[PDB]
């Protein structure tokens, strides 16, 4: 592409409104797995182990023995957050995986 | 360059003046008992290289530097026409007493366009001292209960009081102008409503019966004229007040039905 | 009706007649209740009531006597919009000075007191005394006096000495200042002083008290004793939500002065020293100053705000500069706006319109059928059946909206087209639906553009809408005769592919009977779309009006050229259609189409040609594929080729062969040369890239790729980007300005990486960020254009003048660029035209070019004739529609009415947002040499030399018009071929540029004479005997004895006699500059015409805005005064004069130029005031006054045509010469006699007072005048109104100006009316002044 | 991670002009040329790279591959802006045996 | 529209079209595989035949043979996502080698038929899948009209963003395109009856109503303050005259 068209390209991707189907896309460019990642809408597991029970409000996970104190090791609740009104008025939701 | 300012211009010209003695003060004060134009005029700048001091005391106001220096300057005018020369009191020792008040009562006045009263400004300084006073020693937001329990007043008081300072800011600082409305009706679409509206009642009270019509133009005055209550009414048509209460109703139901038919709601009119 | 609005001072009995009550109390509502009471600035007893029809009390609420007044109190009953008239006004002790006179820089007071600014400030703070009626006295009125000074005036005087101090003092003179006798001391001390600043005060000085005494203003009007106060309307307390109101920052203003007039009107009994009673009138004073204006000298502040208070100056001025924010913008009714789309199913005539505006924009207009209907009587029920969208709404929703057109405009509007009358047709959806042909108009693309509406009200909007502004109307383009609506990118895609031509197709070599049988087997499957056929047609030609015949032809075509005649009407031939039809090939056929048939046939075939390009272009698959992208083998042959050069050259220079300023050179050179070779081998395997085969060996034909379709048809795309895509893209440009030596080898195609991709981003990015700036530039360029081109108003049918310009092509260069027939295309003829032969004429008189005159003149060979210009046509108040040309939208003449002005200035700034050797003479045509204003005498040798600066060489052809006209320099050796056919490429110049020749006219032996040794002259040799001659010394280099010495080397016969050349007394000699190297020794013959001595030698909107700025340059020109002898002056002096003696007047004066700036050296030659000596930038100043206004008007817009056709717009020569006339509007007076010395006259002004004073007995009443250049900045605040030049800038100046003057407004102009109210004297509107002038002509 | 030049103690959109708003060839890994918001303030706000690093005064740092005459070495060091004249920074793209 | 390729230079946007078609393309052959109940020996082999063919990263063989296979293979049934690199992209010899293995016309274009006249198109068109995105952009917030509404104190001027609102502001350059015309009484009726008229607009509505076009001349409210403010400074103004 040109030059030009790069730095249009580039402010369509910014102004995108996050629609009611997810459909990942068919080519990529490798940045789109570090992306969501390193944003804090997504919910990553910090103690590893086994997922005791899963809901679609929360989702519990049980600490594995290895990585985990002498007490307390069980003790991790992730509440995913429901549609809140956001800066721009768009809904914005988590769903379990 | 050099800017004529007033304050500068004004100070320049104290220097010029000697200064008062007190050996002096007294028999000046004599002949202005008497009675002497020139007397009252030297005696007047004695005590003004005094005015230049006090009013530089008092800054942060509603009134601006140039106000405060004219308005001490009243303030010995009153106090030197009253003088005590067999006290043995000095002039200026009672001169600094009447600028003071005259500073204090020209200092609540001006400082806002709405005129109050001596009654109404004697309590909103005591609650600014109250709620200086009470924001020192909590060190937090003040509420309207801390207030009214150390002033010991009750709590709706409080609350009148200090919505009178108003404080209003800029308009054009912006913008607000533009944006703000009038609370009167200006559409064209209103105007033209209330114009429809009101020819169709003239012509409902013409199209009905001319006996239903003139006994409610004349209590309510709807064609124009001047209104009459049950009593001035009495005597005009009928005196039989409860004859006349009696069509009154029936025409109330046949305007009611004639509007219903007329293609208007009288729900949708009130919407 | 109303007219003719004054501005004068106020006096005080005028101020107590439009007040209604004295105001004396700062108070003006109260707390307990929010009502106002008496005497306060919001109060009901001065204004009017705070509701309509009440009081204070409440006693009288009826209508019945609206004009009756309360008993009660002083509060009357009234309306609730008479509190915007009333007024009131407060009464001052003192009466204090204005600060409008003191503010500007002439101070007005200081001027009538012969005080200066500072002086006149003095008096008013109580810092000096003043004397006043001195009489017997030796003090005076202007100078000065302290406390001492004055006291020892009274001393030595006695009596008759009144000093006084104040504002009282300065009033008391203005009573008694004689200003009957003030002008006659003036006026008899005028002849008795000599000086340059004392002149122009003293031109001041009657200039103005004659306007005084002329206007009936008096001047004790200029302080006011009592200050009118503002209506309570315009500064209102608006409570909101929370208990909490606001008051404006101009009710604090009222307030502070107030409150010190009271105490000042209580202490006038007091007996207050003097130590205080000149303080306490400078409190006052100051509150005025903060009220009138602020941050000049007070910048008065209030508290929680740092911003200072917003005085009575600023709000009129506002934001936006001097002009007004209502000016600027104002909120209208029945408007809206929405995206826009491409509806591919709508008539040109028409457009689209959401039934959810339509509902909301034509609400009064619902409400007005269904009660003529009788559905609803009362506008209530009306209202509620809207609301509701039931289905009768919209049966009467379409039937009020069926031939009521509306408004489409965009943002932003730079030229007429931008706002276009449409017929709303209802649709479903919120978007507005617009034709795609009138997108190239509103310059909008489909990407989120936003246009907005708007509706009509009155029956005479409605009619305007129909005839001027509907879409049909405006075709043709207002800067050039192309038409607008010609097939976009899309349409034209499809139409090229239908009119092609195949080798081998489906369906070739069969007869078809007619159109309409071709076309069934085209349908049917047995037929291609291109395909050689041979049908037969039926043609109407058109060269008789009003006649049309029909015949039958047989022609050789293909079936799609066969259907696109099918659309085109009988009207026009079959030639018209044969060709390829690109998107040049559409444009003027329109264009043709549009001057034969009509303008009613011409929307139909216009309509018809976008439902047959897109239903065509459907049909088609053409897509961009990577195939496409073809990539030529000679590609990787060039790159390898020129990879290898480069490695010769960079290996030569560690070694030190070349240089690094020479291989930079080199480089660019080679890759350059490279470029063009691979673009040459791309385009010509593009274009025979398919190959197709018929009855056995293959033949070659046109590719149809998809990517060659779009650049043959040239509906989008360009032939430089078909360079990026599939070639290299070459050298790029670095942002200092160099080029990067080494190029980008791949292309688009094959990917970039990631150094070559960071190369292209030096010139994206600026590009992108010119764009964000020729929006500010170009929209400021067209402000500056139309405010000075509004009073041009086509007025008058029949001027009656006998000037104008003479008309040429564009014979300058190698060939010629615009011809005749398109600069003349609508332009009347000044004079009668002239065949080569004499007793012929070819036009009779003025009568107008069309194009069937065009025809007629190419067939003859003229090619001078001279037009009428709208320089010319020197009428007032307008410019003839005889002179100016033929409307560029209409093809008819110009009719009385038209607003020229305007559409000039627009035509100007909408192209703004597109636009960012010399050694011998080749030929490149042949013909005969044909010599104007040339003087070369004989040479014994036979090569013609000649040494004359002024000359041109133009080669005419067989038809005896200059083909080519070449520029000679001086000093060019040429041989003439007077009479003989020249051969294409022949030398015809051998001239040198590195060296100046210098020759003389006398031909014999040369001796040198006042050349002095080590001096003038300096024996030095070349190395090795390279150079054995005299060399001269400089004018600086030399000593102080050789320095007023100049060499003269005079040429006499070889016998001993004087030879002298004829036509001047005075010998020829030979020029000796310094530095000069003469060969030819002294005591030798010299021949005529030889060498005698050897002496060596931006862009864009910039550019086209300092043309009419008439901004000198920063290197000006230098030229000569008077035509004569040239000489030089003389070196010791410091300033070279090249004095001048003409042979039939001798003129003493002449220039003196400094030594910075080297031209013309050379001692003893021709003027030629009209050449110029130094070579460089000319400034228009000096053209105007030294060969006339003809080569001015030829000059500007030979230099702005040259900016506008790099780009590639064309721009007709009107639009460029109405500017000009109007910037030649102001003369100058050099011997007036009947007026002022210098002053600024109109040239129309000047020539009617000198065509009636000529009507006498002395006969010589009259002046002379000169004419002279202003810029487009100067030339607007030069205007009669003072309404056009406050809206400019500077609104202050000239609010000020027109007080003290008491000028009278007469309303006929555009901005003059535009915020009045009134109708615009030009378009529909001139119908209405006709009638009110000849109302007020009758009394 | 946006980056402006506006606010306190910058020069503003209007006297910037032309050198402020263009592309300089130091901009090479720190600054991205393609990347910025088109409109009245174009080259004024400009975002940070994929690798940018700050340093320790507070210029933009990128990193770099350590080349020796033989081969090249897996050591990674991050230089600054003004050092950069000195070396000669290669293409990533390169061919290798 | 193609039209916009060789202005708008983008060739990226044509080469992610071939190469989308190819991502659906390989997408169908898994998920109809599923649909024969294949053996999970065969399904290992044509995903072999995708991620080692072509150059670049390869992973595989490090899965569970049953559980991650029919996990992989319901996630791969509507697309095969592919990664290209911003300077590190494929080139044009093996996209074409993708199209091959999905059976599918290496050049990218195949001819389409129409749907309205049943005809089929005499050139091959490009076809393929493309990501699109929707920008915050909707014409609810954009689409605005408005008759009649309220106005201000100091200047009677239609006032917008309350509750009710939408107008178009009538600025200086849309004055000269009316003088341009020969119009006069379509701009007089937009200065001085559509605004700043209190009796005028008030008359120019009851006459819209009753069925009579006419028009009243008035007089501007944005005059008559210019009138009173230039009168306080002590400049007399003759308006009647
Ligand atoms: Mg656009
Ligand atoms: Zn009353
Ligand atoms: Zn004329």
């Amino acid at each position: 592409d040109d030059a030009n068209r790069a730095l249009m390209g580039s402010n369509m991707q910014r102004q995108a409104v996050p629609t009611l189907r997810a459909d990942k896309p068919l080519v990529g460019t490798g940045m789109e797995r570090n992306v969501a990642r390193d944003s804090g809408v997504c919910v990553v597991a910090r103690r590893g182990g086994v997922i005791d029970s899963v809901d679609a409000s929360r989702v519990v996970v049980r600490v594995a023995d290895d990585e985990v104190e002498t007490g307390e090791a069980g003790v991790d609740i992730y509440n995913l957050t429901k549609y809140t009104r956001s800066n721009q008025n768009t809904c914005i939701n988590q769903r379990p995986l | 360059t050099r800017a004529l300012d007033a304050t500068q211009l004004y100070l320049n010209e104290i220097g010029f003046s000697p200064l008062l003695t007190p050996e002096e003060e007294v028999h000046f004060a004599r002949l202005a008992q008497k009675g002497d134009p020139a007397g009252r005029k030297r005696m007047i700048e004695s005590n003004l290289r005094l005015v230049v001091k006090i009013a530089r005391r008092y800054v942060n106001r509603g009134l601006s530097l140039l106000d405060l220096i004219e308005e001490g300057n009243l303030g010995l005018i009153r106090a030197v026409e009253k003088f005590d020369p067999e006290r043995g009191f000095r002039f200026s020792t009672y001169a600094t007493w009447w600028i003071r008040q005259t500073i204090e009562r020209a200092i609540m006045n001006q400082t806002r366009t709405i005129r109050l009263p001596i009654h109404v400004v004697k309590e909103l300084n005591v609650y600014l001292r109250a709620a200086r006073e009470l924001t020192h020693k909590l060190d937090h937001e003040p509420s309207p209960e801390e207030i009214a329990n150390l002033l010991e007043k009750p709590v709706a008081e409080v609350k009148r009081m200090l919505g009178l300072n108003e404080r209003v800011t800029s308009v054009d600082v912006s913008t607000l102008l533009d944006t703000l409305t009038d609370d009167r009706p200006t559409d064209p679409c209103e105007l033209l409503q209330d114009d429809d509206l009101s020819e169709s009642i003239d012509q409902w009270l013409t199209e009905l019966t001319d006996k239903q019509r003139e006994v409610v133009i004349r209590r309510f005055g709807l064609r124009g004229h001047e209104s009459s209550t049950l009593e001035e009414v009495g005597q005009e048509i009928g005196l039989t007040r409860e004859r006349v209460r009696q069509i009154q109703v029936e025409a109330l139901k046949r305007l009611r039905e004639i509007l219903e038919k007329n293609g208007l709601s009288s729900d949708a009119l009130f919407q | 009706e109303f007219d003719a609005i004054r501005i004068g001072l106020a006096s005080p009995e005028m101020i107590r007649s439009w007040s209604f009550g004295e105001v004396k109390k700062p108070e003006t509502i109260n707390y307990r209740t929010f009502k106002p009471e008496r005497d306060g600035l919001f109060c009901a007893k001065i204004f009017g009531p705070v509701k309509d029809y009440e009081c204070l009390c409440g006693k009288y609420k009826r209508l019945k006597h609206r004009g009756v007044i309360c008993e009660k109190c002083g509060v009357e009953v009234a309306l609730a919009k008479v509190r915007r008239e009333r007024m009131g006004h407060i009464e001052l002790a003192s009466p204090v000075a204005h600060i409008w006179f003191l503010k500007s820089l002439p101070s007005r007071i200081g001027l009538l007191l012969d005080m200066t600014l500072r002086d006149i400030e003095r008096v008013l703070y109580f810092e000096s005394y003043v004397v006043i009626d001195p009489g017997m006295t030796t003090l005076e009125k202007g100078q000065l006096l302290n406390d001492e000074q004055y006291f020892e005036a009274l001393e030595e005087f006695g009596d008759d000495f009144d000093a006084r101090m104040g504002a009282e003092a300065v009033h008391e003179l203005l009573n008694a200042i004689d200003l009957e006798h003030e002008i006659g001391r003036l006026r008899e001390e005028i002849p008795q002083t000599n000086s340059e600043t004392k002149i122009k005060k003293l031109s001041k000085r009657l200039k103005l008290m004659e306007a005084f005494q002329g206007s009936g203003n008096k001047p004790e009007w200029m302080v006011l004793t009592v200050l009118p106060v503002l209506p309570p309307d315009l500064r209102p307390l608006v409570p909101l939500d929370g208990g909490r109101f606001a008051t404006s920052d101009l009710n604090d203003l009222y307030r502070r002065v107030i409150n010190r007039n009271n105490r000042l009107k209580r202490l006038l009994d007091l007996a207050a020293p003097d130590i205080i009673v000149r303080n306490e009138k400078r409190m006052l004073q100051e509150a005025v100053d903060a009220l009138l204006d602020n941050g000049r000298r007070g910048r008065a502040i209030t508290g929680s705000n740092k911003r200072p208070l917003k005085s009575l100056a600023d709000m009129i001025k506002g934001k936006q500069g001097r002009f007004r924010q209502n000016l600027l913008g104002k909120r209208v009714d029945y408007s809206g706006r929405s995206v826009i789309t491409v509806g591919p199913t709508l008539r040109l005539h028409q457009c689209g319109l959401p039934k959810k505006m339509a509902l909301e924009l034509f609400k009064p207009f619902i409400f007005g059928k269904l009660e003529g209907r009788g559905m609803a009587t009362t506008i209530k029920a009306a209202k509620k059946m809207v609301e509701r969208e039931l289905p009768e709404v919209w049966d009467v929703l379409a039937e009020v909206i069926r031939e009521h057109p509306v408004l489409l405009n965009r943002a932003p509007t730079l030229h007429r087209l931008g706002i276009q009358a449409f017929e709303p047709v209802l649709i479903e959806g919120k978007a507005i639906q617009l034709h795609p042909l009138v997108c190239a108009a509103y310059n909008a693309d489909f990407d989120g553009d936003q246009m907005a509406v708007h509706v009509p009200l009155t029956l005479e909007a409605q009619l305007e809408a129909r005839a001027l502004m509907m879409s049909t109307n405006n075709i043709l383009s207002p800067a050039n005769g192309e038409p607008i609506i010609v097939p976009s990118q899309d349409v034209v895609m499809g139409l090229y592919y239908m009119t092609r031509e195949a080798i081998n197709a489906k369906g070739e070599g069969m007869a078809f009977a007619d159109l309409q049988e071709v076309d069934r087997a085209y349908r049917s499957g047995q037929a291609s779309l291109h395909a050689r056929v041979k049908v037969r047609i039926n043609e109407k030609i058109k060269g008789e009006d009003g006649q049309l015949t029909a015949n039958t032809r047989i022609v050789d075509t293909t079936v799609g050229r066969a259907l696109l005649f099918q659309v085109v009407p009988a009207g026009l031939p079959f030639d018209v259609v044969n060709q390829s039809m690109k998107k040049k090939a559409i444009s003027k056929l329109i264009n043709h189409c549009y001057r034969v048939v009509g303008l009613k046939d011409t929307v139909i075939f216009a309509d018809q040609l976008m439902y047959t390009g897109f239903a065509y272009s459907t049909i088609s698959g053409v897509s961009i594929g990577v195939n496409d992208f073809v990539i030529p083998d000679e590609k990787a042959r060039i790159i390898n080729a020129a990879t290898d050069e480069v490695k010769e050259i960079e290996s030569q220079y560690a070694s030190g062969l070349v240089t690094q300023g020479e291989k930079y050179n080199k480089v660019i050179d080679l890759w350059s040369k490279a470029n063009d070779e691979v673009s040459k081998a791309m385009m010509a395997n593009l274009s025979k890239e398919k190959v197709v085969d018929r009855e056995g060996k293959e033949v070659d034909q046109e590719s149809f790729n998809s990517m060659y379709m779009m650049a043959d048809s040239g509906a989008r795309g360009s032939a430089a980007q078909i360079r990026q895509l599939a070639g290299m893209r070459g050298l790029m440009a670095k942002p200092d300005g160099s080029i990067i030596e080494t190029p980008i080898t791949a292309n688009f195609r094959e990917g970039l990486n990631v150094l070559q991709y960071f190369i292209s981003t030096h010139g994206a990015r600026k590009g992108l960020a010119d764009t964000a700036l020729k929006t500010a530039n170009s929209g400021y360029l067209t402000r500056r254009l139309v405010d000075v081109a509004q009073d041009l108003v086509v007025t008058e049918i029949d001027c009656g003048t006998e000037h104008g310009l003479l008309m040429s092509p564009h014979i300058e260069g190698g060939d010629v660029v615009e011809p005749l027939g398109e600069r003349v295309l609508g332009r009347v003829i000044a004079r009668d035209v002239f065949k080569p032969g004499s007793d012929e004429v070819i036009v009779p008189a003025g009568t107008l070019i069309d194009e069937k005159w065009v025809d007629f003149l190419e067939v003859m060979s003229v090619d001078e004739v001279v037009v009428r210009s709208p320089i010319t046509c020197e009428t007032r108040h307008g410019i003839c529609a005889m002179c100016y040309g033929r409307d560029l939208a209409r093809g008819h003449r110009v009719n009385i009415g038209e607003a020229v002005g305007v559409i000039a200035a627009q035509s100007i700034g909408e192209p703004g947002t597109q636009l960012t050797a010399a050694d011998n003479v080749q030929v490149k045509n042949g013909g005969t040499i044909r010599l104007h204003n040339l003087k070369h005498v004989v040479r014994a040798d036979g090569a013609l030399v000649a040494v004359s600066r002024s000359g041109e060489l133009a080669v005419a052809d067989d038809f005896g018009r200059e083909r080519e006209r070449y520029k000679l320099p001086y000093g060019a050796v040429i041989s003439v071929k007077e009479g003989d056919k020249v051969d294409p490429g022949a030398i015809v110049a051998k001239w040198d540029p590195h060296t100046h020749p210098i020759v003389t006219e006398v031909d014999g032996t040369v001796a040198f004479v006042g050349m002095e040794e080590g001096i003038t002259v300096k024996r030095q040799t070349d190395e090795l005997t390279g150079l054995t001659n005299i060399e001269v010394m400089d004018p600086k280099d030399r000593p102080a004895a050789g320095k007023d010495i100049r060499p003269a080397v005079k040429l006499i016969d070889a016998a001993g006699k004087d030879l002298l050349l004829p036509g001047t007394d005075v010998p020829a000699q030979y020029f000796l500059p310094a530095n000069a190297l003469v060969n030819l020794t002294d005591g030798a013959k010299v021949s005529i015409g030889d060498v005698v001595a050897r002496i060596p030698q931006t862009g864009g909107l910039p550019r086209v805005a300092d043309l009419f700025e008439a901004r000198r340059p920063k290197e000006p020109s230098i030229l000569a005064e008077i035509s004569g002898t040239i000489s030089f002056g003389k070196e010791t002096k410091g300033k070279r004069r090249l004095v001048i003696t003409p042979n039939d007047g001798s003129d003493p004066y002449e220039e003196l130029i400094p030594k910075w700036r080297h031209l013309n050296v050379f001692e003893g030659e021709q003027v030629n005031r009209g050449e110029v000596i130094s070579d460089g930038p000319s400034n228009p100043h000096d053209i105007l006054r030294l060969l006339g206004v003809s080569s001015l008007a030829k000059y500007i817009v030979n230099e702005i045509q040259d900016v506008y056709r790099l780009q590639g717009v064309k721009i007709n020569d009107k639009h460029i010469e109405t500017i000009l006339r109007q910037m030649l509007r102001k003369v100058e007076v050099s011997e007036s006699g009947d007026s002022s010395f210098i002053k600024g006259d109109q040239v129309e002004l000047t020539q009617v007072l000198e065509e009636n004073e000529q009507l006498g007995t002395e006969d010589k009443f009259p002046a002379k005048y000169e004419r002279v250049l202003l810029g487009i900045t100067k030339a607007s605040l030069s205007t009669e109104s003072f309404i056009s030049a406050a809206s400019f800038q500077e609104t202050t100046r000239v609010l000020t100006e027109a007080a003290v003057t008491g000028k009278r407004d007469f309303l006929r102009g555009l901005k003059e009316n535009v915020v009045v109210g009134r109708l615009i004297p030009a378009g529909t509107g001139l119908a209405y002044h006709s009638e009110r002038k000849r109302q007020r002509d009758l009394g | 991670r946006r980056v402006s030049a506006l606010g306190p103690g910058g020069l503003t959109r209007e006297r910037a002009g032309f050198e402020v708003r263009d592309v300089h060839p130091t901009h090479y890994g720190r600054v991205c040329p393609i990347e910025t918001p088109e409109g009245p303030n174009i080259g004024l706000i400009n975002s940070l790279a994929t690798y940018a690093r700050t340093n320790k005064y507070g210029f933009l740092e990128s990193p770099y591959r350590v080349v020796k005459d033989s081969l090249v070495t897996d050591e990674i060091v991050f230089l600054s802006a003004i050092e950069e004249a000195d070396h000669v920074i290669a293409q990533a793209s390169a061919t290798l045996n | 529209n193609p039209l916009g390729v060789p202005s708008r230079m983008n060739v990226g946007q044509i080469l992610e079209t071939h190469l989308g078609l190819a991502a659906k393309g390989l997408g169908e052959k898994i998920n109809r595989m599923l649909e024969e109940q294949r053996k999970v020996a065969e399904l290992r082999k044509f995903l072999h035949e995708i991620y080692n063919e072509i150059g670049g990263r390869e992973e595989n063989l490090d899965e569970l043979g049953d559980n991650e296979i029919l996990a992989l293979a319901k996630n791969l049934r509507g697309g095969v996502p592919m990664a290209t690199p911003v300077f590190d992209g494929a080139k044009e010899r093996e996209i074409k080698a993708m199209l091959k293995l999905a059976d599918l016309p290496e050049s990218g274009q195949m001819r389409l038929f129409d749907g309205r006249t049943g005809n089929q198109f005499e050139r091959p068109t490009t076809v393929g899948y493309m990501y699109m995105l929707k920008l915050n952009h909707l014409v609810d917030d954009k689409m605005h009209a408005r008759s009649t509404g309220s106005y201000s104190l100091v200047t009677q001027q239609p006032l917008g963003g309350k509750a009710q609102f939408g107008g178009q502001r009538f600025g200086e350059m849309e004055v000269w395109a009316l003088e341009a015309y020969g119009a006069a009484y379509t701009l007089q009726e937009m200065l001085t009856v559509k605004s700043d008229d209190v009796n005028g607009r008030t008359k120019m509505y009851k006459n819209i109503v009753d069925g009579d076009h006419r028009m009243e001349a008035g007089m501007p409210e944005s005059f008559n303050v210019l009138i009173k403010e230039i009168r306080s400074l002590g400049i007399d103004i003759e308006l009647e005259t």
